[PDB]
């Protein structure tokens, strides 16, 4: 949402710079954003009906993601980068030091036993195969 | 079995001993920068156990000290032996 707040301290520069600039003159200027924030709503309102929980958000954003506005895609793509970070940052750990680091929150694994994948969390653009890898890596170095 | 309390080689050991984790301690202070620069902690939060290592190297010098000094200074494994000799009744005659 940072280019919207851009947008509007930059319209009151030009008002500084005129004293008599019609609404017209904002609606065009603010026009592409009209768009864009009715488009981001919904992928917050599926969140909280649903309790998506965990990961299950990152899907949530990813089926948005195929969105026929290129400034929408641009603009979630965003997020699912940042979000992954945490992924990224959680199986950093598991697969690295063999411990998880969760709190009610998951990252699709739940000694030899506690430690099992979750089907219903796993993201759907993940392969399952991939995941048995990464649950093999993290037994692997959790027993030794 | 008199190898161990050499005493003179002993002192040896210690500058090359604690001069070896200076090693590791030089590379980590400046890893511990790329690690800081790298997304706040390229590692989890957790790994900031590897700064604290080091003591192990103390304790292993702590540990192998004190036996030399309880058993070849002390001659334990003597007093070990006469308990049994006197007090299991080992030696035949004395029994």
């Amino acid at each position: 949402l940072q280019p919207y707040r851009q947008a509007l301290l930059d319209l009151e520069q030009e008002f500084l710079g005129d004293p008599h600039l019609s609404i017209s003159h904002v609606n065009y200027f603010l026009d592409q954003f009209q768009l864009l924030f009715p488009s981001v709503m919904v992928v917050v309102e599926q969140i909280k009906s649903q309790k998506i929980h965990g990961c299950q958000i990152l899907e949530t954003v990813y089926k948005h993601s195929c969105g026929g506005l290129p400034p929408v895609r641009s603009a979630l793509e965003k997020i699912l980068a940042v979000c992954h970070g945490v992924m990224y940052k959680q199986l950093s750990a598991w697969m690295l030091h063999g411990l998880l680091l969760d709190q009610h929150e998951e990252f699709f694994i739940k000694s030899l036993k506690q430690f099992s994948l979750r089907v219903e969390i796993l993201p759907s653009y993940i392969p399952v195969r991939v995941a048995e890898k990464i649950l093999f890596v993290g037994e692997s170095v959790q027993m030794f | 079995m008199s190898e161990p309390p050499i005493a003179h080689l002993l002192r040896p050991v210690l500058p090359r001993a604690f001069a070896f984790p200076v090693d590791p301690q030089v590379q980590s202070a400046a890893d511990e920068t790329a690690v800081q620069l790298s997304e706040l902690l390229t590692l989890p939060v957790l790994m900031k156990r590897s700064i604290t290592a080091p003591l192990a190297a103390h304790i292993s010098l702590v540990n192998k000290a004190a036996v030399d000094y309880f058993f070849v200074e002390l001659h334990l494994e003597a007093h070990y032996e006469a308990l049994r000799h006197f007090l299991l009744m080992e030696d035949g005659e004395f029994a």
